[PDB]
């Protein structure tokens, strides 16, 4: 917390050169997270993790750290050199889970909070949709399927709009669909900081590219209407097909559960949390 | 024989003590004129959701949450025919006269035969399996009845759940609703019941379900659990007939003018000043929560201060009957003869450049200034007279002062 | 050795409509029920007020000195006004400057303390108290005390060598000695008055003290101010949120929370006020004593000054009090040296002798001082007569000349 | 104070327990009657808080009242300024409503006569001997013994001065010596 | 006296925090709470006076 590391900043007021104590959700201080990496494809076959066959409980929110080590040049994960990007997570948020016919991985039953970037990560895409499941070869309906991706083809793609969206597309069928908001993302390599939590006016979702872009204070950029309680996330595992000659690296992002704790907050003079 | 208070300040001090006479000393004595309206362009919140489909039943209730607009009290009152409600924390004229940050609606199909079951502190199925009322913001539960030339579509009848239990070998395991939070039997029930006792079981989670008729009555009758909230957003939700014109503050700046900025109401003293905080909130507070700034739409940063009295103090002589006012720590350009005084502007002293002694000072004002009351009232400084001067000799040895004649000191 | 006699408290008036309402005018109806409260408060806190200041001008009336005289080679450069002045008072010190640089206070602001907080404590303005000034501006409190620092019925002009001279020959020392260490004497003297400035930081007793006398001021006006927060069970601790967000049967049951608890709080404002003012008062007393004992003369007493024989003190102006430096005298080396009851000659009727202020020293029998080991030949002067006692010493080789026929 | 606390209506439609109980109802009779008993024991626990303090605070004043008649009524003071003003040199102590009430009788000087003194004199033998006052000073119009307190010229003798060592500031005599200096 | 202020009522239904969360419902348990916390905080500040 010397840093202020993922703090939600407070919505609708300000605060200018004083200390004060705050009770909200905040993450714990030392706590490690999760680790979660996306990957170049083999152009080969997709290659994964078991981001999937976890079973995640929201409880009441996370924070997630996206584009740390942004600049930095690491050995690729599946050669282990070259640069790294930031890439970003997509989630996907329900409040009641089932099993598929296989009984692999975790399905969503009835309503589906699903979160997808748009357009090779300059745009994103939020909507609320029941999904059915789809029975084809290595669709979740058959004894042949694995687990669920979403992927984005660097070359041949940026500008597709609906790329994220197509690739969901290939596993489910979106009916019964509440909403669909997009945002629009400036595409930058500082590294950025996200939150989920759910109150009992909806989803509310917090980041810092609303204001303190340079630090890590969060801001509220969306109130979703969805009223029942989530209970489980799960990331949707993300590759990008790229040929040997253009692999790049990817930035690893953390989640940190957030919990109703009490902090002492430092206001400077133009207002951020440092 | 009688004293109005109100004309002159030593008044004041005579009412203040009660008594027709008081004494000579430096005693203290007690001490809106605009608008500032800001508001949004405007928005009209989104209310045909209820007003246009069939009404849900009680576990499955739907809610509305509306933030940064401004929605019709009065057409929405003239629609429906209130039986009764039950508020806390807030009165509903307060709704109808205030602005607040978010505005959460739940709303059902709802019998008033049952309007016991939805009271506070209700043991019946209502509150056990179907709906529990949230008590932790300003809150109120509305039951009205809805006539046939509504838009609103009447159901079949009207639905609740009786029971909702699961498992097996432990006997029945009681599931109840949570505060403000679906039933976790609602999947079960969505279908809704038909019949008095029906049962719903689903094999997956071994969950059941039980439900009630009520029979469906001439007019639809409705409830509403209505919830607000302060200083949560920047923007505000407000009735239409709150809403009054935009006043600027380019004029009326010092003085103590109430304030409408963006559904934030109260009294205060702007001024001109430097821009501190985000732009973005709005809204720069201090510690307790008091506004300190507002960051305009005219693009200027103004420092908010909550308007202040001047204090007073009445230098008052019964020998004379003559009294002055002390106006403390206020220059005499503000009070716009006043002199300027070491402890504020004064009304009611001459100045004379005369000097008192201590000990002949029966009126300190604050400082080593007095009143005299050589009849007129004057302004003096105490100044104590400097000891005896021996001056010393060159010689071999010293000077010394022996007493002659002395006298007796009790 | 530094010491810190409190005198005075801030003196604090609260208007009590004003603090309790804040100036909304529903609730000066329902205030108008409870209506001698507010005057009682008042009428506590003038009265506290008007003992205080009669306590102020009872402890600079008793200080002043009636005759004063217009240095060696002392150093009194920091007790003395500057000669070009740093400071805005043209009696004040350089060590009272020092000091007073050295506590931080608030300025309440007397003369355009409004504007200034309008402009851009200022809490009175706002809550509905008010600092009222002391009696005396710093510039004649700090006349009194230069006037003090120049100083029986009969008055000496002997100067302030001579005056340390005597001082240090009444408790103990002989002339000689003094005669012959002049120069290290002023030397120590000089030495000493020049940590006064460097002692004026924490871990010292007296400016400990000081601190503490500074804040207990604050620390009134912050529970004074922070008692207006407490909501005291309604819904807003802000009588305007309770007038905007309730209606009018249940808008005085409110309000009515907010009245009760602000006028207890302010009872118990007043009631640790007179403590406070009280106690403030019998330290003035206590603090002339110390100047009419320490200040004004050589104190015999032990302890009462600073530690160590007292020779000579001086007293400054401090935040809410007086500061005070006692010059005192120790000793860093010592010997062990072998004494005498008292000595008796031979003759038929025994004639006894006893010291005055000194001892009867070995290496035949020499007469030193009680404060500095000098042996001098024993003499008239330094001795006298005495009854026989068992335990003195009959000496019949060399006799001093006192106890010769 | 005491009194007065008994017409503070705590919240209450009335500061009276028989309109009250004229007024409501039983239900509501006890929720305004205990408004008024939790506010008269709050009010009761300040009053004997305040007591405890001014009872404490009298205990050390009469402490002071019995050291200052053991000083000043009882004896003469040698301290200065402690009883009154001047050199004290008769106290008296009466009775007063709520304590001792004092009159401390002092010596304060109206003129005075700046005079030459001498710290003491010494005369002209091969051993010089020098002679200092006692309760007094040495002075002139050669030199004379005079009081402390008083100015009044008198011959210079062994019962006014006391002898001491030889001193530079001290005045050497050739012409006139005073009977104690006489060798 | 300290030990002896928790055993006042305050004008609740009783002194223990357990008896108030046991028998009155969330409408009107912060109700009695608060009445026991403003006395408390009251009679801790005459304990500190
Ligand atoms: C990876 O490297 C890029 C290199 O561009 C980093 O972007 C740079 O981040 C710094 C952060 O301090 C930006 O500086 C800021 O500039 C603004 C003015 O635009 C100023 O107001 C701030 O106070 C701050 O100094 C810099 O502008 C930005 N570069 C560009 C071209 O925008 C990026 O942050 C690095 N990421 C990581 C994770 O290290
Ligand atoms: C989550 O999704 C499941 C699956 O769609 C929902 O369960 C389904 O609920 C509906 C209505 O509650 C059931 O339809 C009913 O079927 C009976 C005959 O069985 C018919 O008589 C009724 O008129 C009605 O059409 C459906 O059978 C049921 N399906 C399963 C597999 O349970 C569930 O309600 C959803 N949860 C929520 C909270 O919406
Ligand atoms: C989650 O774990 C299950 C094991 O229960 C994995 O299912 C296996 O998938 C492979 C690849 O298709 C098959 O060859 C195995 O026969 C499957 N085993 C079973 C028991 O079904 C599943 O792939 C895992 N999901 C991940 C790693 O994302
Ligand atoms: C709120 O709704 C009421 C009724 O729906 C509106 O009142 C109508 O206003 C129009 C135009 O002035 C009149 O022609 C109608 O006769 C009015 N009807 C009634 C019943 O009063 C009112 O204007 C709406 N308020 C706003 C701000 O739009
Ligand atoms: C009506 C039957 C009364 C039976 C009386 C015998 C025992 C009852 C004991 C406690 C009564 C609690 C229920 C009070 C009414 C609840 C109202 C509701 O349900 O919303
Ligand atoms: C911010 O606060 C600090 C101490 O709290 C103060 O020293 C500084 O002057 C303040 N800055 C501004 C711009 O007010
Ligand atoms: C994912 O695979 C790793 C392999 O080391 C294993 O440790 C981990 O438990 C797996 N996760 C799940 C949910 O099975
Ligand atoms: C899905 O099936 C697996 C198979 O063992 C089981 O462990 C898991 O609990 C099932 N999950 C659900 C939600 O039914
Ligand atoms: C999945 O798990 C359930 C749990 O009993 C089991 O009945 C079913 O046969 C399983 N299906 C597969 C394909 O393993
Ligand atoms: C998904 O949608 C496609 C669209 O035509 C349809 O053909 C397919 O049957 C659907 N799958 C399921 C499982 O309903
Ligand atoms: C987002 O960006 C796209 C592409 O530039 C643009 O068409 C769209 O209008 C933008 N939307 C918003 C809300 O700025
Ligand atoms: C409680 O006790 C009864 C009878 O002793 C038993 O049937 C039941 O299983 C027990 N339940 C639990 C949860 O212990
Ligand atoms: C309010 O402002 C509007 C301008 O939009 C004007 O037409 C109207 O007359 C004003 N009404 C009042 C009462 O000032
Ligand atoms: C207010 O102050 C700002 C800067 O302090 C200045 O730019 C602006 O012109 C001022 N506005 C007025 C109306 O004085
Ligand atoms: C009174 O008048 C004299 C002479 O003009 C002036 O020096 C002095 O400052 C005045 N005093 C006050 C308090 O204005
Ligand atoms: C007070 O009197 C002294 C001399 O008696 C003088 O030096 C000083 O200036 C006077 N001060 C005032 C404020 O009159
Ligand atoms: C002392 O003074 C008084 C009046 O001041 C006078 O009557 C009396 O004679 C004087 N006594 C002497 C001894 O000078
Ligand atoms: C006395 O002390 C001050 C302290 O700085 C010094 O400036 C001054 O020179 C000293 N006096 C002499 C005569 O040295
Ligand atoms: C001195 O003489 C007296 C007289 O007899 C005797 O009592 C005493 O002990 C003697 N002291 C010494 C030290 O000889
Ligand atoms: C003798 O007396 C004179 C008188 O002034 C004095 O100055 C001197 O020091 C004394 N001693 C000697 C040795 O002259």
């Amino acid at each position: 917390p010397a840093k202020a590391d993922g703090i939600i900043y407070p919505t609708g007021r300000s605060y200018s050169n004083i200390t004060l104590s705050y009770q909200g959700l905040f993450p714990r201080q030392g706590d490690q997270g999760q680790l979660y990496l996306y990957s170049v494809s083999h152009i080969g076959k997709l290659f994964i993790s078991n981001y999937t066959n976890e079973t995640n409980t929201f409880d009441n929110g996370f924070v997630v750290r996206i584009g740390d080590a942004a600049n930095s040049s690491y050995p690729i994960i599946i050669s282990p050199a070259r640069t790294i990007k930031k890439i970003y997570p997509a989630f996907m948020l329900g409040a009641y889970i089932g099993n598929f016919t296989n009984n692999r991985t975790v399905r969503y039953l009835n309503h589906t909070l699903v979160i997808l970037p748009e357009g090779c990560g300059t745009s994103l895409s939020v909507f609320y949709c029941v999904l059915i499941p789809r029975t084809q070869h290595r669709c979740p309906e058959d004894n042949a399927y694995s687990s669920y991706v979403i992927w984005e083809t660097p070359h041949q793609d940026c500008v597709n709009r609906n790329i994220s969206l197509n690739a969901f597309k290939h596993y489910f069928n979106l009916t019964q669909c509440k909403f669909f908001y997009s945002y629009n993302i400036t595409e930058d390599e500082h590294a950025e900081w996200f939150g989920i939590t759910q109150d009992a006016r909806g989803v509310h979702l917090y980041s810092s590219r609303k204001g303190d872009l340079y630090g890590g204070n969060m801001f509220l950029f969306a109130s979703l209407p969805i009223y029942d309680t989530l209970k489980y996330y799960t990331v949707i595992p993300r590759s990008i097909r790229s040929k040997y000659n253009s692999r790049q690296g990817w930035a690893a992002f953390y989640i940190y559960k957030l919990h109703q704790l009490t902090y002492l907050l430092d206001f400077t003079v133009d207002g951020y949390i440092r | 024989r009688a004293v109005d208070c109100g004309h002159d300040d030593l008044a004041q001090l005579r009412c203040s003590y009660e008594s027709f006479d008081v004494d000579s000393g430096v005693y203290s004595v007690s001490s809106p004129r605009g608008a500032f309206i800001e508001q949004s362009s405007g928005k009209e919140c989104d209310f045909s959701p209820m007003l246009t489909g069939t009404p849900p039943q009680v576990y499955n209730f739907r809610r509305l949450v509306f933030t940064d607009c401004n929605y019709n009290l009065t057409k929405l009152l003239s629609l429906f025919q209130v039986s009764e409600f039950s508020c806390h924390q807030v009165c509903p004229d307060a709704l109808a006269s205030g602005c607040y940050s978010s505005l959460t609606v739940d709303y059902f199909a709802y019998p008033t035969s049952l309007a016991s079951y939805l009271q506070q502190g209700s043991t019946g199925e209502i509150t056990q399996y179907n709906y529990k009322q949230d008590f932790s913001n300003p809150t109120c539960r509305i039951l009205a009845t809805a006539p046939a030339n509504i838009t609103l579509t009447k159901p079949s009848n009207y639905n609740w759940l009786t029971q909702c239990y699961k498992g097996s070998a432990f006997g029945n395991q009681p599931h109840y609703v949570q505060t403000g939070q679906y039933t976790p039997c609602l999947g079960l029930a969505v279908q809704g019941f038909s019949a008095a006792y029906q049962s719903h079981r689903d094999p997956i989670t071994k969950l059941v379900a039980t439900g009630n008729i009520a029979a469906m009555t001439d007019n639809l009758q409705m409830a509403f659990i209505i919830s607000v909230q302060y200083g949560t957003d920047t923007n505000s939700v407000c009735p239409m007939q709150a809403l009054r014109n935009d006043t600027s503050v380019h004029d009326k700046l010092g003085q103590c003018i109430d304030y409408s900025l963006y559904g934030l109401t109260g009294r205060g003293v702007f001024q001109n000043c430097t821009a501190v905080g985000l732009s973005q909130q709005r809204f720069v507070y201090d510690g307790f929560d008091i506004l300190t700034g507002y960051h305009s739409d005219d693009g200027n940063y103004y420092c908010v201060r909550p308007c202040v009295s001047v204090p007073l103090s009445v230098v008052y002589d019964k020998p004379s009957n003559n009294y002055a006012t002390i106006f403390g720590s206020v220059a005499c350009d503000y009070v716009n003869t006043p002199i300027q005084t070491a402890v504020g502007c004064v009304i009611g002293l001459v100045n004379s450049s005369l000097v008192v002694d201590d000990d002949k000072c029966t009126l300190p004002l604050g400082q080593s200034l007095c009143a005299v009351p050589s009849s007129n009232l004057q302004l003096a400084v105490i100044n104590f007279t400097r000891p005896h001067l021996v001056e010393a000799l060159n010689s071999s040895g010293f000077v010394v002062q022996i007493p002659t004649n002395f006298s007796f000191s009790i | 050795t530094q010491e810190y006699i409190q005198t005075t408290i801030q003196k604090v008036t609260v208007d009590c409509k004003q603090y309790v309402c804040n100036g909304f005018e529903k609730c000066e109806t329902l205030l108008r029920e409870y209506g001698q409260f507010c005057a009682k408060i008042n009428q506590a806190l003038h009265g506290a007020n008007l003992r205080q200041d009669e306590s102020v001008a009872n402890l600079f009336a008793n200080i002043k000195t009636q005759t004063t005289q217009a240095n060696g080679d002392f150093n009194l450069t920091l007790l003395q006004v500057p000669k070009v002045t740093t400071s805005q008072y043209s009696y004040r010190s350089t060590i009272e400057d020092l000091l007073f640089n050295k506590v931080t206070i608030a300025d309440p602001g007397y003369m355009q303390g409004y504007d200034e907080c309008m402009q851009q404590i200022c809490a009175q303005f706002v809550a509905g108290y008010k600092v009222l000034p002391p009696l005396y501006d710093p510039n004649m409190e700090a006349a009194y005390t230069s006037s003090l620092l120049g100083s029986l019925s009969s008055f000496a002009a002997i100067p302030f060598a001579q005056s340390i001279f005597y001082r240090m020959n009444g408790i103990g020392i002989t002339q000689q000695v003094l005669s012959e260490n002049q120069k290290q004497i002023d030397k120590k003297f000089n030495q000493a008055l020049n940590a006064m400035q460097t002692g004026f930081t924490t871990t010292n007793l007296a400016f400990s003290k000081v601190q503490d006398a500074v804040n207990a001021n604050a620390q009134a006006l912050a529970k004074l101010a922070s008692e207006l927060s407490n909501t005291f069970g309604a819904i807003s601790s802000s009588i305007s949120d309770i007038l905007k967000r309730l209606c009018p049967p249940e808008q005085e049951a409110q309000i009515d929370r907010l009245i009760n608890g602000r006028l207890t709080s302010l009872n118990a404002f007043v009631a640790q006020q007179l403590v406070r003012s009280e106690t403030a008062a019998r330290s003035a007393q206590l603090a002339s004593d110390k100047v009419n004992e320490c200040v004004k003369s050589q104190s015999k007493r032990n302890g009462f000054c600073g530690s160590g024989t007292h020779i000579v003190s001086f007293v400054i102006n401090a935040p809410d009090g007086l500061y005070f430096f006692h010059v005192g005298y120790v000793p860093t080396d010592h010997i062990n040296a072998t004494a005498a009851y008292g000595l008796c000659n031979n003759d038929n009727p025994p004639r006894c002798i006893a010291p005055i202020d000194g001892y009867f020293v070995r290496n035949e029998w020499y007469y030193t001082g009680s404060s500095y080991y000098n042996p001098e030949p024993i003499s008239m002067a330094n001795t006298r007569y005495v009854s026989q006692d068992t335990k003195f010493e009959n000496l019949t080789t060399n006799i001093p000349p006192p106890l010769l026929n």
